[PDB]
């Protein structure tokens, strides 16, 4: 760490030591239910742009590997999560949405966009955590002479916000007069149809879109995945998987009176300090296992190759990554004498070290 | 605002004014010497035992080596400042057991063995006046091995890679140095700062001190009891003013407070996103694929590295200011205490 | 009805997140009730639907549980899906669809593909009953606090915190609301929420003891 | 600009410490001038004769 | 006329605060110090001001050097005329040459050019497509304008941090010079100094 | 190239800041040395341990 073959007399800081965890704690939920994707990916007719059936999905183990056997999407186009990590990362509530739009309208089902579907139909939010599945659909829902069952508002007065379903068959008109259905000059086409035909260009062909919103919250432990849960250990440095948060540390007895709705333990530095057990309700505490700095005390290499090691700021019983306890840590390799000399190598709060003849050895004194 | 009272001194061609009496007044001056020594680990602060973050941090070169070098230089400089101010005497002088120094009461500045850390009355008042911060320069992890009571501030500071080193000289050694300086100054005079300590009675030493400022030494010997009473009343007035008012040690209080709030801001900088999608590294690592999580981790690494460089630069500037004040305090200890000074307002 | 006017008197706060903290001072960008605002003392004796602008403070001092239920909806004329909240004795009945007898329902206590239904514990629990309602991201949050008091003339002073009880994931579009007046006088307090930047004080437990309205006066701006 | 402010809010508390540093410099300048010039308890006046 | 530098510096978000003590109060403090050191000598800095004739003060100040007081009183017209010529030389040296006050000129110039550079830093693109923010908001969609805004924020934050660090170092240098000036006011004006070249 | 430019600019700015702080320390030491040359060499000093 000094990039040299000869070190001089003094005290040097070299690295840091950290104790490694033994095993892991996995306490995933236990839901003995599964959800069928067959009733959401190949229904006979899906929806219009505003008739999108909100299939709210909760309390079922979801297998995310068999989705590729369904209708041919090119890629599992997600925003925020990668489509191989859903088997272990788990969410709180999944909403299923489905609508049929044009070819040059799929780009508005991205988080943050403007256009016609992004303004007059179901607009995805800018902070959207989920997956959108879309494909070309001139095989099933492409009945000729205009498929008028999938019919859309071309013009709308106001912005249609996310989760603001508008099933109104009413009229929008503006500018001079009340209209009451006079289609020519004033009371134009209220809610027209797409006219899905196979004679259209590929930029305007019908496209079926399936939207799954894998949202994230600090809510109580609802719907999760197929990860195999394990048992519990305590009072030692192990990894944990308490609900969704993970890390390492030592779990001790608590004396903080949590309110019955409060669960998590976020700190000043936005780390978790005291979190609730998901199954056997005991609201314990989190503290990380032992670490600190390590420093090497040596004379010159032209004198000797002996060293003394100072583990800074630990009680000297949790040492592994002569024994003397110091206010600045604990010292290994130096014998404490009941004498007093001038300070040669400074260590800590009044303790120094030197290389004296009292057999040559490294001694520590006040 | 008012600059002061208007005064018009009666100057004339042959008029002079000469004092006929005197007052002995003892003032107080407070000077900082050293601040808190800190050391910061880069890997636990920026990354927090993540291998992927360490691999992306290895490409940034050697910023952390020079950050550690700057912090170690500041930490050595603090011990040098304390040793330069206090450790000026060669031998630890001791006061004789008979406490008679011509009628002057030194019982509030001389130590007493009633308490384990042998400090005087005024030193005890000064140590109790500064409300210290957390400042975990002791074996702090023994208290945080078991999470008890509520969340502390030094403990969350420690858990993110920030470590406070203890000072080289303890408080009782500084009190021993101060007691040696008092025992030299009362007994020997200015002779112990120029060679061997030569004893002299305190009345004859104070006669030398009056002879140094242009007053004839017979004024002391004819007014010894009055001067001793004035000195005792001034010492009691300083003791009462320190016991009553708690707003005189503001420089040392600011020395504590600045190093508290710099570490608090360095801890609070970990909660920011810096343009990424999460402030927690594990959520970024578990949610996304390789390339996007590398982009988010690069954003977090740049933000945390910028905050750490800002902290190190602020510590270097404060260390320069503290070193200037420590040099001033060393000069004042060398000139006011170990001798008599002719520099006015010094 | 009768529109008597009074003041807020330093109340209307709630826990913003379900995260415990203690002995810390925290600042939240949220939609709290402003301090010393203009609330209305409604006496229901003679009632169109009041608007739902970003949240309702809704409160009642009724001992005998005259105020029971609530209705929500955009048009509320059997044209939109709307919402229905029924506190049926020791149960809660929530319907996302509507029946719509007339403009004020007056259910006689003497549906086109409904989506969500709900049942739970009774909704209600020297009495100051407080429900803060809001609708953010399609979620209908409910706050509650049982407040024993000693003043029965207006809103009493002091400080108390409102705890969340029941969370709903549905509601879509709500811009009108109306209390229930089913007969088998009355008084209900209503206030309007606005976005604020409150700073909260936590005790040794997770109890909000004091708070400051950060745009009320320059002294509170200095405290922020 | 509102969008720039919302993006700047994600960068932490650099603005607060920059403002604190410049406030410290601004107070220190007045401390320097006061400790250099204000060295008299009273404002003396020269006699009318010169 | 035209747009001033100070107007643009004000408009960009930078404010210059006035000092607490106006120039009239500084002149009053200086005149009080001069009146004290003319009438009373060094006695106004050690307690109460004690009056003394100026020839007696000059005799004491010769006697502190190592020259006896009979040298003054037998030569008082010569010291008076030499001092009059020496103080009349100062206005001749200062009314024509303008290079003596270069330290105060540098104190003004550095704090002008730092604000000039920090204002000039606002026209740089920092890798974005335009330095004007409203063009970015009116020209692009949400995500791309957010990318350009992040680039501009990083550049302007770096410029502000560099300015603050340079001001901190210059404040340390100015404080060291102010401490030296306070020591010189204490020791040269309020008394007599035996230190060589001080 | 923009990434490399940002990294090298940051390293150069860090070097300039450290050189400025070192220059301030060296200037303080040089002022002390000039004072000692003016007082110890050019005269006799009454200050203790100066
Ligand atoms: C010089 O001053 C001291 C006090 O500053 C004077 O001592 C006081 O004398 C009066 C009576 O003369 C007593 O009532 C006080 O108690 C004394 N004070 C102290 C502290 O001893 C002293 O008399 C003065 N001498 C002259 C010549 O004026
Ligand atoms: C999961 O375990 C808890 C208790 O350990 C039990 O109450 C619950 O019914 C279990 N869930 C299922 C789906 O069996
Ligand atoms: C989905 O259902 C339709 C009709 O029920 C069927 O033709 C189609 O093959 C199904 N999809 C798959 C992938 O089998
Ligand atoms: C921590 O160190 C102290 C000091 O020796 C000791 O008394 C105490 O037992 C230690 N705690 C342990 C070993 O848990
Ligand atoms: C000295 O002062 C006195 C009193 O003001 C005055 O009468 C006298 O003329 C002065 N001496 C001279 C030479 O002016
Ligand atoms: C003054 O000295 C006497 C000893 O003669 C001592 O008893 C007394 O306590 C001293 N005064 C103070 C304030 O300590
Ligand atoms: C509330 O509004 C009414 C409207 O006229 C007004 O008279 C009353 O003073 C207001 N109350 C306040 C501001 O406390
Ligand atoms: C915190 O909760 C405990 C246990 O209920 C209680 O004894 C204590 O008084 C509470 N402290 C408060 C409310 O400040």
């Amino acid at each position: 760490t000094l990039k040299s073959f000869t070190v001089e007399k003094g005290i040097y800081q070299t690295s840091n030591f950290r104790v490694q965890p033994t095993e892991s704690i996995v306490r995933f939920p236990n839901i003995t239910n599964l959800c069928p994707f067959h009733e959401v990916f190949n229904a006979t007719t899906f929806a219009s742009v505003y008739a999108w059936n909100r299939k709210r999905i909760s309390n079922c183990v979801a297998d995310y590997s068999v989705i590729y056997n369904f209708a041919p999407f090119f890629a599992f186009k997600c925003y925020g999560v990668s489509p191989t990590k859903l088997n272990d990362l788990c969410f709180t509530n999944v909403y299923a949405d489905s609508f049929v739009i044009r070819g040059n309208e799929v780009s508005q089902i991205a988080p943050g966009q403007t256009g016609n579907i992004a303004d007059y139909n179901y607009k995805l939010p800018d902070d959207f955590t989920g997956c959108v599945i879309a494909w070309n659909s001139n095989k099933l829902d492409s009945k000729p002479s205009g498929n008028y069952n999938y019919l859309y508002r071309l013009l709308r007065k106001s912005k249609l916000k996310p989760f603001e379903r508008d099933i109104s068959t009413e009229i929008y008109q503006a500018g001079n007069k009340p209209c009451n259905g006079v289609a020519g000059p004033n009371c134009y086409s209220p809610l027209q149809s797409y006219g899905f035909r196979p004679t259209y260009g590929v930029g305007h062909q019908p496209y079926r879109v399936v939207v799954l919103s894998f949202e994230l919250l600090h809510a109580p432990a609802t719907v999760c995945g197929p990860k195999k849960s394990t048992n519990l250990v305590k009072n030692k440095c192990v990894n944990f998987n308490f609900n969704g948060l993970t890390g390492t540390g030592v779990l001790t007895e608590s004396n903080k009176k949590f309110l019955p709705f409060q669960q998590f333990g976020r700190d000043i530095a936005d780390t978790t300090d005291a979190v609730r057990d998901p199954q056997t309700l005991e609201i314990l505490d989190i503290t990380p296992c032992s670490f600190g700095g390590v420093s090497v005390i040596t004379p010159g290499t032209n004198t000797s190759n002996q060293v003394a090691v100072l583990y800074q700021g630990v009680n000297c019983t949790e040492v592994p990554v002569n024994v003397f306890q110091t206010r600045a840590g604990c010292l290994i390799g130096a014998e404490y004498v009941n004498n007093s000399y001038e300070c040669d190598i400074p260590i800590g709060a009044g303790i120094c070290a030197s290389y004296q003849t009292q057999s040559q050895s490294i001694i520590a004194y006040t | 605002m008012s600059l002061g009272a208007e005064n018009s001194v009666a100057y004339s061609n042959n008029s002079i004014a000469i004092p006929t009496n005197f007052t002995i007044s003892v003032t107080t001056e407070i000077l900082p010497v050293s601040m808190t020594k800190t050391s910061v680990d880069c890997t636990m602060y920026i990354c927090g035992d993540s291998t992927e973050c360490s691999n992306l941090l290895l490409q940034y070169g050697s910023f952390c080596t020079q950050l550690k070098r700057a912090l170690t230089g500041i930490a050595v400089e603090q011990d040098k400042n304390t040793q330069e101010v206090f450790a000026q005497v060669k031998q630890i002088y001791k006061t004789p057991p008979i406490k008679y120094f011509g009628g002057f009461n030194f019982s509030q500045i001389l130590p007493d063995p009633s308490k384990p850390s042998k400090r005087s009355f005024i030193e005890d008042l000064l140590f109790n006046k500064v409300t210290l911060a957390d400042a975990g320069f002791i074996k702090q992890y023994g208290d945080c091995l078991g999470d008890i009571a509520a969340r502390d501030l030094i403990c969350a500071q420690k858990f993110n890679g920030l470590t406070v080193l203890p000072p080289l000289l303890t408080d009782e050694m500084i009190a021993q140095y101060t007691s040696a300086l008092l025992a030299g100054t009362i007994t020997s005079g200015w002779t112990f700062g120029a060679g061997a300590a030569l004893q002299i009675p305190f009345a004859m030493q104070m006669a030398y001190r009056f002879n140094g400022i242009g007053v004839t030494q017979n004024v002391l010997y004819e007014n010894q009891k009055l001067i001793a009473n004035q000195f005792n009343s001034a010492i009691g007035k300083i003791q009462d003013s320190l016991s009553s008012t708690a707003s005189a040690l503001g420089k040392l209080q600011d020395v504590v407070n600045h190093n508290a709030q710099a570490l608090n801001t360095l801890v609070k900088q970990l909660s920011s996103k810096f343009g990424a999608i999460s402030s927690v590294l594990n959520d970024i690592l578990s949610r996304l694929d390789k390339v996007e999580a590398e982009v988010q981790i690069d954003r977090l690494i740049t933000g945390r590295l910028q905050s750490l460089q800002t902290y190190v630069t602020q510590q270097l500037i404060r260390a320069a200011e503290i070193r200037a004040s420590a040099n001033l305090a060393a000069t004042k200890m060398s000139e006011c205490v170990l001798g008599q000074s002719k520099r006015v307002d010094f | 009805r009768t529109q008597s006017y009074t003041n807020s008197f330093t109340r209307g706060v709630y826990y913003p997140d379900k995260v415990f903290r203690s002995s810390v001072l925290h600042s939240t960008q949220d939609l709290f009730l402003p301090f010393f605002s203009n609330v209305t003392w409604f006496h229901a004796i003679h009632n169109p639907a009041l608007p739902f602008n970003d949240g309702v403070y809704f409160a009642s001092t009724e001992k005998s549980n005259i105020i029971r239920g609530w209705i929500f909806g955009t048009t509320l004329d059997s044209k939109t899906q709307s919402l229905l909240i029924v506190n049926n004795a020791t149960n809660v009945v929530i319907k996302v669809c509507e029946f719509q007898f007339c403009n004020d329902p007056f259910l006689d206590v003497y549906a086109n593909n409904c989506t969500f239904e709900y049942v739970s514990q009774p909704f209600l629990m020297k009495n100051l009953r407080e429900f803060v309602f809001k609708n953010i991201d399609g979620y209908f949050k409910i706050y509650s606090k049982h407040t024993p008091i000693n003043l029965e003339r207006d809103l009493p002073q002091g400080f108390s915190a409102l705890e969340p009880l029941v969370d709903l994931p549905i509601g879509i579009n709500i811009t009108r609301f109306q209390t229930l007046l089913a007969l088998h006088a009355a008084a209900y307090y209503v206030g309007y929420l606005q976005p604020r930047t409150f700073l909260l004080k936590y005790n040794e437990n997770g109890t909000i003891t004091d708070a400051v309205d950060c745009a009320l006066d320059p002294l509170s701006e200095t405290k922020c």
